């Protein structure tokens, strides 16, 4: 699906494949606890994306 | 002759940390940082000091039997 | 550094895991390379060696002598 | 069966141990339910109850007070804590804009000491009688009813005797030693002219024992023709700021300006005039007479030979400081490492004159 | 062997008060976080 716009706010996952990042420049997130790759789908798809910064394990997709 | 530091704090922070960081160890030889450019149209007195970058060294173009061996 | 995302109020620290670490910077342990590769910079070669190499050897030797070793 | 008796005393040991460590686990957890707040600036005072503020987290607010606000430490410009609730003044901040421990050299006290000075003391305790005495009993100068200097210009040879004097001062007298180049004010960016100096004269006016220290003031300076501007912007704006902090309401009476460069002709005149700059000492240069008593402070504090000798090297030094004589010193003990010797052979020290004048004159 | 274990007893349920003390900070501390 094309993606051009994604964000999530609030959301309480699990280290593995937990996104919660959000791609505005306002109240940036980051994603700790090792490294995955998951090119495919990482959690949700969907609202899951990178746009401009890069952070951490998000660069697959 | 511009205070354009303040403008952009990313050459400014670069500056001032590096002031920090070369005299962490004054009294060892395993912190060691050298810098390589075209020239040098600006001079730092504090930069300039027993510990940092001083001594200037100039890199002209190779000599004859100089690039015989680059072209070897 | 964790905080709120409503009230932004620091909790707890986090790991280093995007430092923005500036990437595409060489990182290379103990390459190949010798002085004889590129000539007729001997000139400068020896104020490498004099300001660089050698105080970089012991530091011990100029430290018995007060003085301090230059970093760069 | 007495034996036992240790792991008796060693459980008791983690007991007391532990319960240290979960009463401040708990003092953590209380921690978290504290309720922090934002941070603003003062613009305008409307009213004793009522300030006019900037938020950091948005556009300018009016905010009131909350609890312990005192009225004489609280004015315009005073940063504050801004109440994102009821927008209200939760606490008292001293004012920081840009970074005043980054930008601008702060240190306790001074740091060189009169030892690299010696020489000027017939201009030393001028200078101290200006300086030193007008900042602990103004009484000096209120019986002989002339008024104390604000400005002294410090200037001479680029890098000789402007470092040396400058943090002197500061440490005889006991005031903190403030650096603010004139490189970090003028520039081709957009801006940076008033916020510098008026925070500058901010943290001179918070604490009271502080000296402000600058340099490279030619950079900044000249006359133009008419005192106008061409592409002088960033210039013209700083020469005039600089006259109207000392002659103006609020001057620095616990803290003195002071100006470092090469000569007086390239200030502005109108900071020559009285009321600004009322003190001007000229920095000479050491001769082979002069600069033997530099050779025993930073050469003759290292490990020397007795028989080392100050006459050989001096003869060859040209126009070498406390500061320059920092390579020759390097440079002579790099020869004397391949004779395996713990002190600095004279005749290394004249051959590391030929080093040190590849880069200084 | 009698002597020790009259203290040892207090020592032991000192510890589950302080066990018990911490596993509801445990929990806590993992939720405020």
């Amino acid at each position: 699906h094309p993606l051009q716009v994604a964000r999530c706010t609030k959301i309480i996952k699990g280290e593995d494949a937990k996104y919660v990042i959000n791609l505005k420049q306002i109240a940036k997130f980051v994603v700790g606890l090792g490294e995955r790759v998951s090119p495919t789908d990482i959690e949700e798809g969907m609202r899951v994306g990178v746009d401009r910064s890069k952070y951490n394990i998000e660069l697959p997709l | 002759f511009d205070s354009e530091k303040s403008g952009d704090r990313e050459v400014q922070r670069t500056m001032l940390e590096l002031l920090n960081q070369l005299d962490g160890f004054s009294s060892d030889d395993r912190v060691k940082v050298l810098a390589a450019t075209n020239r040098v149209d600006v001079l730092d007195p504090a930069l300039l000091r027993s510990g940092r970058l001083d001594r200037k060294i100039e890199f002209p173009l190779p000599s004859e039997d100089s690039r015989a061996q680059i072209l070897q | 550094v964790g905080v709120n995302k409503d009230s932004y109020l620091i909790l707890d620290t986090l790991p280093s895991e995007f430092d923005s670490r500036v990437k595409a910077m060489e990182v290379d342990e103990k390459p190949t390379e010798t002085y004889s590769d590129v000539g007729g910079l001997d000139k400068q070669i020896e104020e490498l060696v004099e300001a660089i190499v050698l105080p970089m050897k012991r530091a011990d030797k100029f430290k018995d002598m007060g003085i301090r070793a230059p970093k760069g | 069966h007495r034996r036992y008796d240790d792991q008796l005393k060693q459980r008791r040991q983690n007991i007391r141990d532990l319960e240290k460590l979960y009463d401040k686990t708990e003092n953590d957890i209380k921690a978290l339910q504290s309720i922090g707040q934002l941070i603003g600036e003062v613009m305008k005072e409307l009213s004793e109850e009522k300030y006019i503020v900037k938020a950091s987290s948005g556009p300018r607010y009016i905010v009131g007070v909350r609890n312990s606000v005192d009225r004489s430490k609280l004015k315009k410009g005073v940063r504050v804590t801004l109440d994102i609730t009821t927008l209200t003044i939760m606490r008292i901040l001293p004012r920081e804009t840009d970074p005043l421990v980054y930008n601008m050299t702060s240190f306790e006290q001074g740091e060189i000491t009169f030892d690299g000075i010696g020489g000027l003391t017939e201009q030393i305790r001028e200078l101290r009688e200006v300086i030193e005495l007008p900042l602990k009993n103004p009484e000096i100068f209120q019986r002989v009813g002339i008024k104390p200097p604000k400005g002294v210009l410090l200037y001479g040879p680029p890098g000789t005797g402007k470092t040396l004097l400058a943090k002197a001062v500061a440490a005889t007298i006991g005031a903190n030693f403030i650096f603010s180049p004139a490189s970090g004010i003028v520039d081709k960016y957009i801006g940076e002219s008033a916020r510098i100096i008026r925070e500058m004269f901010a943290y001179a006016k918070e604490h009271e024992p502080c000296i402000i220290f600058m340099d490279e003031v030619d950079a900044i300076g000249g006359r133009r023709f008419s005192e106008g501007t061409s592409a002088d912007r960033e210039i013209q704006r700083t020469l005039m700021e600089l006259l109207t902090q000392m002659d103006g309401f609020d001057n620095l009476g616990q803290t003195k300006i002071i100006m470092a460069t090469n000569r007086p002709d390239t200030l502005d005149p109108a900071l020559l005039r009285p009321g600004r700059l009322d003190r001007k000492v000229e920095i000479p240069l050491p001769n082979e007479a002069g600069r033997l008593e530099i050779f025993k402070i930073h050469t003759a504090k290292v490990k020397k030979t007795g028989e080392f000798d100050f006459e050989a090297a001096v003869k060859m030094s040209d126009g070498f400081n406390g500061a320059d004589i920092r390579n020759c010193a390097t440079e002579a003990g790099f020869f004397a490492i391949r004779d395996d010797r713990d002190h600095i052979n004279p005749d290394d020290l004249m051959k590391a004159v030929r080093k040190v004048a590849e880069v200084k004159k | 062997i009698r002597i020790f274990r009259s203290e040892l007893q207090r020592l032991s349920h000192e510890n589950n008060v302080m066990l018990e003390k911490i596993k509801d900070n445990k929990e806590k501390i993992k939720n405020n976080r």
